[PDB]
């Protein structure tokens, strides 16, 4: 059915019912309204149809004000179609952006205060109102620190030839064609454009590159920016525009503890909801963490037979004072079912103490998640979160009580407090040799606390762990070196994050040698410092704070940040503290929201789009269905949704047109969408949808084969690599960037063969070229693989350009997981090294040299490299969930031996996959 | 003088035979386990779409209820003004209109009440799921433990990989 029946209610209680069109905008509707409501009672006490807005109920259960009525009914989706009217009224922009964000982030505001939760109205409180200061104290600013803002430089990270350079103004069809050098800053570049004929000032304009949102500005050489470097090695020509200050201007106007000795004790009461074998009878355990790492002893439960509500009442007493314990003490339960005389029900994290420095007392009701059965088959799960489930009416909890252990409410001691208790060789070479490289050597680093301050600051890490958390004492001297403890590097910092270090005052020191971060560097790690939010134990932290911070800095960061998040609000372990950041972030980028907004919209029509052609692809074959996916996306609310959107994948990259003819879907199990676009602004840029399946494993490995790129370029070593978008945007949904040009090595030989295809796309001198960039890229990715663990490498998903660069896609598994991978050379990729040749050695040997380079650049980088993959355990991958994962990364490397060893191991390794490549080919 | 009485078999084929029945075993229960936590996880968010579906429903009719009250309010002046001057007519017209007001709400109430109880029935299968999980969960702990036992012992005694990897795979 086209159209739909439609209640209609009237401010003066009059109601109406009529079908309209669901591709009929509000406006359109309003018209129908007022002239179908001429002819019911009271009209002529209403105003003009102008006066009233309409009111609906929508998707998230919000009452939301319509107040753009060129949107399309079916774009609304009310949750009924029900339409009010009244006035135009109050604060409409505060209205306008609550509900605005409710749709965005996919989860109603109206259930943030559905928790009468303190800490999340704290939270929102103020995050809120520190973004929103941001965002005005951003649109104050000039507009070349806006321009930096929106649109922040796109560099490389030297030699000095000349190539010309296609200019043109706004708003203009002639262009100026003229040569320019490659280490000339682009300044000079517009001063030059600027003498057009022979009135206007060549800082008064910026370099747009023409058919994207990337700009050329600043202290820096042609040659540094990433599209003239494109240009430049392909061969092409920069096609740039001259945008005046005054249009950017245009773009930018858019609106006492101590002292109780008593032991600490629980009352556990009652369970609920719990779903058991009769026959078994069901054990509570509890244990106090702080970390990983036991406070004390782990008491238990007698064995209460198994029910759905069951009554235990006892008093759950502890080896430990409430004296002792530390800030971030974390009470952890865990619901067993056990044959009277094992199975792990579920579990509940709780911490002792509140947001605001009080220790907690009274009925805490804890919903309980269920345990999952895994390797490390543990007791208790204290690295899980201490948010409650989400599912309260459904979900197994637990009742427990925590004793009135005052009669005034009793606080953590603050800072001031805490340094009271702070002021209050055999040795130096025992110390050394422990910290160049246990309980015995545990001791002696605590004993040595102020030597390991002044001679190895980089050793705070080891240090904390060794320090006893359930004595008070030493909590309060460690906290005392921490605060004047000196500045570590961004390297060290990274470790600090990890879960093994819960203390807010690490927490804020790790945060603090964080803040020299560069947002290049930073946004290398952005998806590690976005897990490492699920270790936090409250919902204002530091860390929060850092990233909005520079989210609102850089509205790159932001971008990514706001995906990131967005992707995993179907997750309900995170779906309120990521919730609650997106909001923040929103209203300290109300610009960019909208945005967003166009960009989650063609995402909701992209997946309605590829459940049709799941459905269908069953029904008839492939070429029917190619049609009928046509003429779904020919649909007016259709087509404009998927049209003239910046790309999530890059929002610099303008997606325009939508080529419908090109459009497809390919034969993988998921059966993801190809989606081509063109700009005549322009640069034909696809993306392919994929829904169902999960993406988190492409994006890490994309994301990790990046940075190896840029810390090979970093050596003046360009392997040629093709680290193409990857992102995940929500439940088992995501977009991959299309590389054009390129094609399955597969299809290339099912059509000597490998070889014949980069001479039909490089005839005579370009050839050379070709194989070159195959030799770069391959040694590049033989040692990213090798590296990573990434087996499964077959010619269906190992690509190559028409350039000659090869590349590799669909990194499903990795780090050994479906035992080491062993380094690997094909047979048909040396023949093409070798230049179709038997024997080449010059050429073979510059491939084994690049190899080498590659492999021993990322070894003194291998320390980053563990602690960025000990911070994503935090994500819940599969392949990565433990130290035998990291461990994997360690060996790989060969960390554990010196770096001549290591170069030793990886020629033999390199030789035997060459002795191999000749057994695997026949 | 120590003692640990675990594994069944204690010849190196015989344990290998039934290392491979164990793994065959485990690994069998554990996709059984995999599709049980696939329809929690799915369970779970129907579930939770559903109840935020009945705030939806909550809301619609507050915002009804609300009509009911303005028209209550607002009617009062004009079927007085209207029965003097006698226009009985539109006095009938509002009150018809007020009747198809409250017809509406009742089929509102109605698609409520059913998808309150469409969630009644959906949480007693999410239960029903974590019950089963629940019941599995021993079966399979046992099974990884078994299975490491028998690994551990054939090790020891110093079986070869190879015939691990082909009693595993
Ligand atoms: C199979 C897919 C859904 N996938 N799954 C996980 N990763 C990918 C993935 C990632 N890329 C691609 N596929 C990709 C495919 C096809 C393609 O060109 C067309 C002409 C072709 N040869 O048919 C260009 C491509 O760009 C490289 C990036």
């Amino acid at each position: 059915n086209q159209s739909v029946v439609v209640d209609f209610l009237l401010p003066t209680g009059v109601y109406l019912n009529f079908p309209v069109s669901r591709n009929a905008n509000l406006s359109t509707i309003k018209q129908l309204l007022w002239h179908r409501a001429q002819y019911e009672p009271l009209f002529h006490m209403l105003s003009g149809p102008e006066a009233y807005v309409f009111t609906c109920i929508n998707q998230t259960a919000e009452q939301q004000e319509l107040e753009d009525e060129q949107r399309r009914l079916c774009d609304v989706q009310p949750f009924l179609p029900v339409l009010r009217l009244v006035a135009r009224e109050g604060d409409r922009v505060k209205k306008l952006i609550n509900s605005q964000i409710s749709l965005l982030i996919g989860k109603g505001l109206h259930e943030f205060d559905s928790l009468c939760d303190p800490e999340v109205n704290d939270f929102r409180a103020k995050m809120c109102q520190f973004c929103e200061e941001a965002a005005a104290r951003r649109q104050q600013l000039g507009w070349e620190a806006w321009l930096q803002y929106s649109f922040p430089l796109q560099l490389e990270p030297l030699p000095n030839r000349a190539l010309l350079v296609n200019v043109k103004f706004e708003g203009s069809e002639e262009s100026f064609t003229f040569q320019v050098s490659t280490k000339d800053v682009p300044l000079a570049l517009m001063a030059c454009a600027l003498r057009k004929k022979a009135v206007e000032q060549p800082e008064d304009y910026t370099l747009q590159v023409n058919g994207r949102h990337e700009y050329l500005y600043g202290s820096y050489p042609l040659c540094q920016f990433q599209y003239i470097c494109s240009c430049l090695h392909s061969g092409l020509t920069p096609h740039l525009t001259m945008v005046h200050s005054s249009s950017i201007l245009a773009m930018r106007d858019e609106q006492s503890l101590w002292s109780l000795e008593q032991p600490f004790r629980i009352e556990l009461i009652q369970g609920s909801k719990v779903n058991a074998d009769e026959r078994m009878k069901l054990v509570v355990q509890a244990g106090l963490f702080h970390g990983n790492e036991m406070l004390c002893k782990t008491v238990s439960s007698s064995e209460v037979s198994v029910c759905s509500e069951p009554v235990w009442k006892q008093r759950l007493e502890f080896d430990i004072n409430i004296c002792d314990l530390p800030r971030m003490a974390r009470l952890c339960f865990a619901l067993y079912a056990v044959i009277e005389k094992d199975c792990p029900i579920a579990w509940a994290n709780l911490m002792l103490f509140d947001y605001k420095d009080q220790l907690k007392t009274g009925e805490r009701c804890l919903y309980m998640w269920p345990s999952v059965p895994d390797e490390k088959g543990e007791l208790l799960n204290p690295t899980g979160t201490v948010r409650s489930n989400p599912n309260t009416d459904s979900a197994a909890a637990l009742l427990i009580c925590l004793p009135e252990v005052a009669p005034h409410p009793v606080y953590y001691p603050a800072l001031e407090k805490i340094l009271e208790l702070g002021r209050h060789e055999e040795e130096q070479l025992q110390l050394r040799e422990i910290l160049e490289r246990y309980e015995h050597e545990k001791d002696l680093v605590w004993k040595l606390r102020h030597e390991v301050q002044e001679h190895f600051p980089e050793a705070l890490a080891r240090l904390l762990l060794v320090t006893k958390w359930n004595k008070h004492e030493d909590v309060a001297q460690m906290l005392y070196l921490l605060c004047s403890w000196p500045e570590l590097p961004v390297l060290s910092a990274l470790e600090l994050l990890d879960f093994s270090f819960p203390d807010c005052h690490v927490g804020s020191f790790a945060i603090k040698s964080l803040r020299k971060l560069t947002d290049d560097e930073l946004f290398q790690y952005l998806l590690q410092l976005v897990q490492v939010l699920k270790y936090e134990s409250y919902l204002d932290c530091e860390l929060t704070k850092f990233l909005l911070d520079r989210a609102l800095a850089n509205r790159k960061i932001g971008h990514f940040l706001f995906w990131h998040l967005r992707s995993e609000m179907h997750v309900p372990s995170v779906a309120l503290r990521f919730g609650l950041i997106l909001e923040a972030y929103c209203r300290g980028s109300t610009h960019h929201m909208k945005v967003l907004m166009k960009q989650g919209e063609a995402l909701s029509k992209l997946k309605a789009l590829n459940d049709f052609v799941k459905l269908s692809s069953q029904k008839t074959p492939k070429p029917q269905t190619k049609e009928l996916m046509h003429l779904c996306m020919r649909q007016e609310a259709y087509l404009e949704a998927l049209s003239h959107l910046q790309s999530p994948l890059d929002p610099s990259t303008l997606l325009a047109e939508v080529c419908v003819e090109q459009c497809t879907f390919m034969d993988s199990k998921m059966k993801p969408l190809w989606i081509m676009y063109s700009n005549e602004e322009a640069g034909s840029v696809g993306i392919i949808f994929k829904n169902g399946d999960d993406l988190r494993q492409d994006m890490l490995t994309l994301q990790m084969i990046q940075l190896m790129d840029v810390l090979w370029k970093q050596e003046g070593l360009d392997l040629r690599m093709t680290p193409y978008g990857c992102l995940p945007t929500g439940d088992r949904t995501g977009l991959i960037e299309v590389v054009l040009r390129s094609d399955t090595i597969a299809n290339i030989q099912l059509n000597d063969a490998l070889l014949n295809w980069l001479k039909s796309k490089n005839p005579g001198e370009a050839l050379d070229r070709a194989i070159e960039e195959f030799t770069l890229s391959c040694a590049g990715y033989c040692v990213a693989t090798y590296v990573l663990g990434i087996g499964d490498r077959h010619s269906d998903n190992i690509m190559i350009r028409e350039s000659g660069q090869l590349f590799h896609i669909d990194f499903g598994h990795f780090l050994g997981n479906f035992e080491r991978v062993p380094f690997i050379l094909t047979y048909d990729f040396v023949h093409v090294i070798q230049q179709g040749k038997t024997n080449n050695s010059e050429k073979f040997e510059r491939f084994r040299g690049y190899c080498e380079r590659a492999y021993t650049i990322l070894r003194r980088h291998g320390l980053l490299f563990l602690h960025l993959f000990a911070l994503m355990r935090a994500a819940g991958l599969p392949e990565l969930s433990c130290s035998k994962d990291i461990q994997y990364l360690k060996d790989s490397l060969a960390l554990g031996k010196t770096e001549e060893e290591a170069l030793k191991h990886f020629r033999v390794k390199f030789n035997e996959a060459l002795r191999e490549s000749w057994k695997t080919k026949v | 003088y120590q003692q640990d009485q675990v594994v069944k078999e204690d010849n190196i084929e015989a344990v290998g035979k039934k290392l491979h029945e164990y793994n065959t075993q485990f690994q069998e229960k554990s996709r059984e386990y995999d599709r049980l936590y696939e329809d929690y996880t799915r369970t779970s968010q129907e579930i939770q779409m559903k109840r935020t579906a009945i705030e939806a429903f909550n809301e619609t009719i507050k915002i009804f209820e609300e009509q009911c009250q303005t028209q209550e309010r607002y009617s009062k002046e004009y079927i007085e003004k209207f029965k003097r001057e006698g226009n009985e007519t539109e006095i009938q017209r509002i009150m018809h209109n007020y009747e198809k007001l409250k017809s509406r709400i009742s089929e509102i109430v109605d698609s409520r009440r059913r998808l309150e109880e469409d969630l009644k029935k959906q949480a007693a299968e999410y239960r029903e799921i974590d019950k089963r999980m629940n019941s599995i969960k021993p079966d399979l702990i046992q099974l990884r433990k078994t299975r490491d036992q028998y690994l551990m012992w054939l090790t020891q005694k110093g079986v070869r990989q190879k015939k691990l990897n082909e009693w595993l795979g």
